[PDB]
């Protein structure tokens, strides 16, 4: 019911850049937002869980912030490994809903 | 480490019923919510449901209620998924994830499987 | 005796000790126990007992199949000795119905049983084991009452009924009875959009009810009834520590006068003791189904939209099925303050355990200690495989 | 206490609410319930209870086979807590026999049990759980009594017995007892050609009995006994709305002092509250067998040979087996008028359900509301296939 | 009534007559008897009853498997009519736990139930069927109490608890309660190195307890509590006639203030009446396991380190399983001295009889005669093969 | 519309036992009294008995009590009739009718079957 | 007189399980404690356990608890012994003795058997 609108379908940036992907939910999801990185070879990894919390082994150059309904994924220093699609997802209430994702 | 060994691809006609596997390892299978997602080219990542090994509790995204049926084998530490009355619209890469907060419903899906493509 | 007056306040709630446990389903594998649900605990001046809706069947009896069905002409409000199972041989049928409430008023006891078609329900009121007053359905849609005991002050026992959509706006009414007769009734007021299954307790001349807003609210509505002036009002528990089930994950600031958004048209009956810093909320561990059961102390939980647990106590583990929970106190016990108590319905069978056609429950009831006692989990304890 | 006096009149009868239901056969599938029949409801100053003739067997017991037989040395008049099944563990045997009646007189209770060979029957009268007086068969042919409770005014309990042909003219006698002893007895008088199985109630110093004319009448005979002068009289209910079973289809003008022609040598025990406009008749829905059960309000049904229903209330649907029905009131309840009540015997097994060798029953008892309450059907609720 | 005072002395003990026997396991083969253990006998001013820890299961029920386990959330202290089996239908649950004690004080009755994790146990005290006081674990290791009744003088009921290693030095405390409330508590004193499972009786204003030194002593420790000054002391029974089990073979001179060396970290609950020449000790016939049961009269057994039997009486033969044994007296019986009495727990099933998965017991309780009565053995009487 | 498909004719010797059928259609078989008549050339239309699908209730004209035995198959919506120990005196055209008043005993036999001639 | 007919010698490999016999005679088998000793060249006479015919009671020297298992046949008046998971360290002459005090645990072992050598 809570739609996650992952703005900006695709992204373009040079290596070394700071990038910010936005995920605005339909309802105040209360910081219960997540970020997943799906590598070109299908593999998905949990980047940031609960708005700003970093997951195990996650590259420190991955910042996570936001509040209410608007959240943001920020990759400080872009690297080739960072060329993937990014999905946001909320766990404020069942059913878990994912965002459209964004390929950068 | 934790690992999620899913099954191999499936090719099949309508009306049928494929049944996936997700083999746990690197953790106590019994202490975590096993979720099941459906990444569909066109419908993105959709959540189907949860199955909890500890007590067999389950819940399905209402949407996939009649199609999916979650079960598990505590013996082999493996979660299963079974889609019924297949159609081309159920063709996609089915993933299995683990709960960030074990038995709780939060903390993101900390570990996923490599998917299991069904083709109708 | 003489009409009882809620003259004392609540005791300091420091922990909870066991009070009673029927172990009904385990003993039900080899004994003539009755299929029941919607139980509750309730006292007389001389004894507290167990209350629940029987299904006109034994667990191990061929009619136990189908018992997942809430209403039939086969249900009866029945009571039995505390901590014994609802046996066929030892239960007192109070009245006939599929919804009920009951309370002793100091002199005698009033029991209410609703029964009938969904669109022609009736509320027959008994007083001192005799039927006294009848209340026909007002909104012609499942007339239901508390599924918990009521509370009386000076012969006055206010009871809260609801009739109408569960899924939406219904007609909820506080009735004020005396010796079996209505004194007055009034429309649910305050800021509670929907109200069902009220858990009520009394302290210092005033009854409070943590109910279940089934429609939209994932924080519970609260009705404070003044038994003497005969007026009530309603609001929601301000705490961000949500207690309905299903419910959203705990937010950081709650909502005091509006349903807490997240999950709709569903919930479960729960209680709570709102006593300022002396406040404890009860909830299922999971946000998804009726499993587990904890008691959290969330000071000023009612008024404080940012109140969080300060202490806790686990009742049923997340791995074990729990369910409807309520409040009751032995208003006739020796002491300087009322010792709050509660029970937890522990359901077995359908729908979580479909390898059996019955649904039934066990009871585990706890009471407050001023001492900080050590915790333990109290599960139903039945191996469902023994029944196949 | 002190001898009770029927001092109040009947309450306005607007609808009927449930009072009690034992659900005995369903619970009988997996519990030690007793085979019984000819039940009835009856109160004490302190409690109302269930009464019926046991068969010295459990339903699920190998001796339940044959229980379609009315009389044996194995039957006992037994009573049990209201709305509980006649369990082996909880029934009080009142006396021994295959025909009985019983009533509390305000101080204690009188129970009568007849038993013995068909042509040497005896009526042993108990008073305060001690046998007091004996009445031997007068016409040497199945001495039977009410199969319902009696009614006492100032210690005087009139009881109506019958001895002789069911198929024809027998010797019916009204006995007038006091503390277990006969005060006088007198030959059935009035215009009732045959009388059996009297359903009696009291109101305003006078007892009325809707009985069963088995011989020719398909409208019931009525005996109004004056407990103080000790005289009675008899007549038939004038209404064209026939109530025996089997019975002819409803005609347009009834007969007041003669049996209503149509079906012979058969019928069933039923009751009725004849209170002018406050008149309700009870009957089986079918004219052919004992199935279904309705309560129709036929104002001046007794006196008016053209009275028809004005209102109704369905008790048991036509698809469900019903049977013997009677009256009783809690003559000791708080109030300004007597709240009429009744029960309905719901038989299962032989002869309608021959896939089982037992015949037994369940009870469902209803009481008047002044409110117009919504109806529901109350069936026995047992799946006879569970017993094979 | 009025607080009872131990004002009389012990009667001359010349023999023992039977008092009561439940025969629970035999009747348990075909009836809904409950799995129990740690029983005991205990009186009210109006009746003595049977007490034991139930297991939330019938013997013949699938949950009886595992019942060799001492503690679970499934145990309850339950009582039933003297000499009847602990049936599901007739037992009163006193409280919830896996360790208990109880005693009437002349006015009402105090029951104590301990329950919970091994390292977070609680002692909830009930008084007149209401929970009154809570005592949390002090040494965080299996808080256990008497597994026998207590004894009260003038409203004062001293109770002895233990918390800590069974295998070694624990924290034993004598609590002194009054109307459910502690008056004072004090550390076990005297020369008893370890104390568990106290069998206590009262006579002439003083309570004596033969307990079980589990650690090293094969002669029992003894605590004499003075209910009025509220002080106690402890010592061992001087007799060379050892009474624990397991125990060494009888030596020729005992030890009065030190555990009797031979077997360690094991024993069983037993009692004794130390009354000078009026002294009788109870023991299992075998030194190896809990089988057999004798009563030996060993004059000045307590004080005399060279006391030997002078007379005897066999209770259970060596071939039959016995077990925990205790004392109790009907302190309200008509007479000039207290007639000492005891019971013997007779266990069946695991561990001696592994052809069944349950462990349970039967009770046989004896009382003193001044007459020299003829003896008989009282075995449980169940053929364990009937249960396979 | 409502229809009553009875069986075909029967030819047989004495002492035997024929068993007729009456197939319902065009209405709720369960809500009506199924009657069975015997039109005998010489004894006119005689009523044998009633069978009610809702609860299996039955009643027979005392006369035909020992000869006829009514049963039914709610599954196939068909009423059956079975005459025992046949004789030439039981030769006739057996009809099946429906109740005018459904479960009640009035309203005439609103629908009949074309008969089923038994010949002994 | 009393006599204790034990079985014959046993030769066997590790991990196995031999099972000895001791046949009673000259007394009521049911009224006495049957003990079992292990005379090992190097560990002298060690006591393994007791088995009592009257009620099947048993007790084992803690040391031999997991190795030995005592049983008996009241029918044939014979006590049995069964050692499990044999090893060279269990090679010795196994004796069976009777109690001096019948059912009691005292009075010495009044009667013994000629032994039963096990060789691993
Ligand atoms: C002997 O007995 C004593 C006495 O019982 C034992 O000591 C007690 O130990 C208890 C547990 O260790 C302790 O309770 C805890 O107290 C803290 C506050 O001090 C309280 O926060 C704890 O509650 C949170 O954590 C538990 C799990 O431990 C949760 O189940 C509980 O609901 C609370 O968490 C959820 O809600 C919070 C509030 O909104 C959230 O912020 C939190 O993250 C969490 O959220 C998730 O869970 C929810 C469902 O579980 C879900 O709805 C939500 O959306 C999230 O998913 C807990 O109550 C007692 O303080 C302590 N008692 C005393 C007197 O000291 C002692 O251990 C025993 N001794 C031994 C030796 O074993
Ligand atoms: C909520 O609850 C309320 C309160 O209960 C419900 O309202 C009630 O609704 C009742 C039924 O709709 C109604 O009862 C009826 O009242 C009328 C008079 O006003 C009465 O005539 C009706 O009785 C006749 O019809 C029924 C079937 O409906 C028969 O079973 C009954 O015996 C009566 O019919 C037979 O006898 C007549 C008299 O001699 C004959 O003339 C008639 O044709 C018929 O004869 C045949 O049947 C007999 C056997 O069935 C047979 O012997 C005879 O030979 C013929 O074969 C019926 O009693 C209540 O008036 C009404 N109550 C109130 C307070 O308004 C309400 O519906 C519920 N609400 C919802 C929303 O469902
Ligand atoms: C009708 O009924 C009457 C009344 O009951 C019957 O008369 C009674 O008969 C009883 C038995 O014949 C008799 O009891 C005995 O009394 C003597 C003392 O006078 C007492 O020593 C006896 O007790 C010893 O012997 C029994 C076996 O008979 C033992 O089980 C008991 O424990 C005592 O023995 C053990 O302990 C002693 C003390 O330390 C040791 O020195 C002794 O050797 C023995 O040791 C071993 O056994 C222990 C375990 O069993 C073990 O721990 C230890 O290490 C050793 O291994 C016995 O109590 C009553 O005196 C007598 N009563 C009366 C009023 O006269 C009468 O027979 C019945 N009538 C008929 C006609 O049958
Ligand atoms: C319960 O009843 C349903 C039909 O109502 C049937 O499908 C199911 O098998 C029944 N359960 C058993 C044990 O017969
Ligand atoms: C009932 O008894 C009759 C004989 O009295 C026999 O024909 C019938 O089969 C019996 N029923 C059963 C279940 O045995
Ligand atoms: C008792 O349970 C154990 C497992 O807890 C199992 O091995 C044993 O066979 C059970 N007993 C029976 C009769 O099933
Ligand atoms: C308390 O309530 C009112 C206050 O005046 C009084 O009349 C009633 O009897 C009181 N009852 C008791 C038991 O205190
Ligand atoms: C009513 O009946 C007679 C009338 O005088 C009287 O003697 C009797 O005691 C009365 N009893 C009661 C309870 O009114
Ligand atoms: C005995 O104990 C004290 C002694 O003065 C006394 O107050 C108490 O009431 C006495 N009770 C009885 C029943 O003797
Ligand atoms: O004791 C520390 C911890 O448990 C308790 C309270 O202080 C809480 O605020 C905290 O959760
Ligand atoms: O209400 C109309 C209808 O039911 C009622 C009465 O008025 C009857 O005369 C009629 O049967
Ligand atoms: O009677 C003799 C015998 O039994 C008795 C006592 O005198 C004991 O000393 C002795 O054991
Ligand atoms: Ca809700
Ligand atoms: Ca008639
Ligand atoms: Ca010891």
């Amino acid at each position: 019911d809570i739609e996650l609108t992952q703005t900006t379908s695709s992204l373009s940036a040079s290596l070394g850049d700071r990038v910010t992907i936005s995920c605005r939910a339909s309802q105040d999801i209360s910081n219960y937002l997540n970020w997943y990185q799906q590598n070109p070879d299908g593999t998905v990894k949990l980047l940031i869980y609960y708005t700003s919390n970093l997951h195990s082994e996650v590259p420190s150059r991955f910042s996570g912030s936001g509040s209410g309904t608007d959240y943001s994924l920020t990759i400080s220093n872009l690297e080739q490994e960072d060329i993937a699609t990014y999905f946001c997802q909320q766990d404020f209430t069942l059913p878990f809903t994912f965002g459209g994702g964004t390929a950068a | 480490q934790v690992q999620l060994q899913q099954s191999g691809a499936e090719l099949v006609k309508p009306g049928a019923s494929v049944r996936m596997s997700c083999k746990a390892s690197g953790y106590t299978f019994t202490n975590y919510n096993m979720y099941w997602v459906k990444q569909s080219p066109g419908q993105g990542l959709e959540w189907i449901g949860i199955f909890y090994p500890g007590n067999g509790d389950t819940s399905y995204n209402q949407k996939f209620k009649d199609k999916a049926t979650l079960t598990a084998d505590k013996s082999s530490n493996t979660a299963y998924m079974q889609l019924s009355s297949l159609t081309s619209e159920d063709s996609a890469v089915y993933y299995c994830a683990r709960s960030g907060g074990s038995y709780r419903y939060d903390g993101g899906f900390d570990y996923w499987g490599q998917g299991t493509t069904v083709t109708v | 005796r003489d009409f009882n007056n809620l003259t004392k306040g609540l005791c300091t709630i420091n922990s909870w000790h066991i009070y009673g446990k029927d172990n009904a389903v385990r003993i039900g594998e080899d004994s003539d126990v009755l299929v029941t649900r919607e139980p509750y605990v309730s006292c007389d001046p001389d004894e507290c007992r167990f209350y629940a809706l029987s299904q006109g069947t034994t667990i191990r009896g061929k009619h136990s199949n189908g018992t997942i069905h809430d209403r039939s002409q086969y249900r009866a409000l029945i009571s039995w000795p505390l901590s014994s199972p609802p046996t066929v041989y030892n239960s007192r049928v109070e009245c006939i119905g599929w919804s009920s409430t009951s309370c002793h008023d100091g002199k005698t006891r009033m029991s209410i049983c609703i029964s009938g078609p969904n669109n022609n329900a009736s509320a027959v009121i008994w007083y001192n084991r005799r039927p006294v007053t009848e209340i026909n359905t007002w909104a012609r849609n499942i007339l239901r009452t508390q599924e918990s005991e009521c509370v009386c002050h000076n012969g006055v026992c206010p009871v809260v009924f609801t009739d109408g959509s569960a899924t939406g706006p219904a007609e909820t009414r506080i009735y004020y009875f005396k010796e079996g007769k209505i004194l007055k009734w009034e429309p649910l007021a305050g800021t509670a959009k929907h109200i069902e299954e009220c858990s009520c307790y009394g302290e210092r001349a005033e009854i409070t009810c943590t109910c279940r807003d089934n429609w939209q609210g994932s924080n519970r509505p609260v009705i404070r009834i003044d038994p003497v002036a005969m007026t009530h009002t309603s609001q929601y528990i301000c705490s961000p520590v949500l207690t309905d089930n299903p419910r959203p994950n705990d937010p950081t600031v709650g909502k005091c006068n509006d349903p807490y958004p997240g999950n709709n048209n569903n919930g479960v009956k729960g209680f709570s003791y709102l006593d300022g810093v002396n406040t404890w909320l009860g909830r299922t561990i999971s946000i998804a189904s009726r499993s587990g059961y904890e008691m959290l102390k969330v000071p000023n939980a009612l008024t404080d939209d940012k109140s969080k647990p300060t202490q806790g106590q686990t009742i049923v583990l997340n791995t074990d099925w729990s369910g409807y929970s309520g409040s009751f106190m032995d208003y006739w016990a020796e002491g300087e303050c009322y010792r709050a108590c509660f029970y937890v319905e522990l359901i077995r069978g359908r729908p979580k355990e479909d390898k059996v056609w019955w649904t039934s429950n066990s009871i585990v009831s706890m009471c407050s200690s001023t001492e900080f006692l050590g915790q333990w989990d109290w599960p139903d304890g039945a191996k469902i495989e023994y029944f196949l």
